[PDB]
C-alpha cells in the first residue's frame, strides 16, 4: 500500500 | 558538530514522551 | 516494533527508510549521521542464504518520514545513492559478526526540523552508558507482531547482560555485538521485528544532553519471545572502521 512516489527519484 | 541535538526538542527545551524513562535508568 | 507506540513529529530525525524501488517496498531501516552519510546493517543489503545482494541502483534513501507508506510531500527528502560499503569482514557465514554498511548518498540532504543526523559515540560515551539495565531507544516501520503501522513505532528497552545474552541463544556472540530486552519476569515487554532491520538503537547522554547511536537492530529470533533477547551491532566497537571509510571516501 505506497503510495506512488514522484517519477523523477526512480 | 550539531549532532544529537533534535531541533523540535533539544533545540526547543522540549521534552519527547519517553525520554525521561530512559534518563532514569542511568 | 512489538508493544512500542506511534513516535511524535520529528523524534527521531535520524531515522531513515531503505526503500526498494522495483517492486516499491521497505526493506530496512537505517540512521543518518551527516549530510551525506547513512548508516545501516550489512545484511539489509547482502544476506547470500536467501540470495539477497542489492546494489545502489536497487534503493532509495527515504529521510524525514513519519508515515511508513504515503509521499511526504514538503518533509521527506528521497536520495539515490553513490556508493555501498559494507564491513570486509562481515560474517553472514555463521552469526552476523560486524553487521554494518555505510551507505555514501549522492547529494546532501538539507537539514530541517524533521531531518537531523545522530551523533556516534566515543569510547567514553560507550563506556559510561552502555552498561545492563540502561535503556535504550528502537524506532522502526516494521511489523507490530512476528500487522505493519501506519507511522513510525518506538520502543525503549534495557541493555542485558552478556551471560544471560549468550545463555538463550545458541548461536555464537562476538564482542561486536549487545542485546537487549526486557526479561520473562519483568512484566514490560517489546523487542524489533521484521521490517526493523538496520535501525538505530539510541541513547540520551545525561553529560551532554545529544542522542548517539550506541546500535543497529541485527538479529533476533523471533520479535518480543519470551526468553529471547535483541541483537545489536555494537556501533563504538566498529567505529575505525566508520571512520576510516568516511575519511578514505568523503
Ligand atoms: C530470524 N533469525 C535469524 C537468526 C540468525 C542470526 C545470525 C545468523 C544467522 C541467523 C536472524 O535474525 N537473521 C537471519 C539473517 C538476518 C537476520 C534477521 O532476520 N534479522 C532481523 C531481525 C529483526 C528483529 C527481529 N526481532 C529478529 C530478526
Amino acid at each position: 500500500d505506497f503510495e506512488e512516489i514522484p517519477e523523477e527519484y526512480l | 558538530a550539531d549532532c544529537g541535538l533534535r531541533p523540535l526538542f533539544e533545540k526547543k527545551s522540549l521534552e519527547d514522551k519517553t525520554e525521561r524513562e530512559l534518563l532514569e535508568s542511568y | 516494533i512489538v508493544e512500542g507506540s506511534d513516535a511524535e513529529i520529528g523524534m527521531s530525525p535520524w531515522q531513515v527508510m531503505l526503500f526498494r524501488k522495483s517492486p516499491q517496498e521497505l526493506l530496512c531501516g537505517a540512521s543518518l549521521i551527516s549530510d551525506r552519510w547513512v548508516l545501516t546493517a550489512a545484511h539489509c543489503l547482502l544476506y547470500p542464504p536467501w540470495d539477497k545482494n542489492f546494489t545502489e541502483n536497487d534503493l532509495l534513501v527515504r529521510i524525514g518520514k513519519h508515515s511508513r507508506t504515503r509521499y511526504e510531500r514538503n518533509i521527506e527528502k528521497i536520495s539515490m545513492l553513490e556508493k555501498i560499503y559494507i564491513h570486509p569482514r562481515y560474517n553472514w557465514r555463521e552469526n552476523l559478526d560486524r553487521d554494518i554498511a555505510l551507505m555514501k548518498l549522492k547529494k546532501p540532504v538539507a537539514f530541517s526540523d524533521y531531518i537531523h543526523p545522530v551523533c556516534l559515540p566515543d569510547r567514553e560515551t560507550a563506556a559510561s552508558l552502555l552498561q545492563a539495565g540502561y535503556k535504550g531507544r528502537v524506532t522502526g516501520w516494521g511489523n507490530l507482531k512476528e500487522g505493519q503501522p501506519s507511522v513510525l513505532q518506538v520502543v525503549n528497552l534495557p541493555i542485558v547482560e552478556r551471560p544471560v545474552c549468550k545463555d538463550s541463544t545458541r548461536i555464537r556472540i562476538t564482542d561486536n555485538m549487545f542485546c537487549a530486552g526486557y526479561k520473562p519476569d519483568e512484566g514490560k515487554r517489546g523487542d524489533a521485528c521484521e521490517g526493523d532491520s538496520g535501525g538505530p538503537f539510541v541513547m540520551k547522554s545525561p553529560f551532554n544532553n545529544r542522542w548517539y547511536q550506541m546500535g543497529i537492530v541485527s538479529w533476533g529470533e523471533g520479535c518480543d519471545r519470551d526468553g529471547k533477547y535483541g541483537f545489536y551491532t555494537h556501533v563504538f566497537r566498529l567505529k575505525k572502521w566508520i571512520q576510516k571509510v568516511i575519511d578514505q571516501f568523503g
